[PDB]
């Protein structure tokens, strides 16, 4: 529901057209890249497929086998807080998930 | 359940 007092900043958000362009040069299927396309990305970025691994559970907002253009957004996201030298917990924030995931309660 | 697992890193 847009406009009204619930807005979550999407931390990958901000940077995301860059993982954006990057989705669509890796030639996406219907507008979502499947783990081919992806892992290909992803062995290009040099990491062993257990931190890629660890990565896509996260970063699968669908659980679809396949990455959307929030779902990649969130695979390079990850792969480059890799790079800037830190760690995946494993964990997955309210405002770190696409608020697309989330129930009314 | 019976694992999790249908991405292309835990494949091998
Ligand atoms: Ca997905």
């Amino acid at each position: 529901g847009p406009l009204g007092s619930d807005d979550v900043e999407w931390v990958v958000g901000k940077d995301k057209p860059t993982y954006d362009e990057i989705f669509y040069t890796l030639s996406p299927v219907n507008g979502k890249i499947t783990g081919a396309n992806a892992k290909k990305e992803m062995v290009k970025s040099k990491l062993p497929n257990t931190v890629l691994g660890k990565i896509w559970k996260l970063a699968d907002v669908d659980k679809d086998g396949l990455l959307d253009d929030e779902e990649f957004a969130l695979a390079n996201h990850l792969i480059k807080v890799k790079l800037e030298g830190h760690e995946l917990p494993a964990d997955l924030p309210p405002h770190l998930v696409p608020p697309s995931k989330r129930r009314h309660e | 359940f019976n694992y999790e697992s249908t991405d292309p890193f835990t494949a091998k």
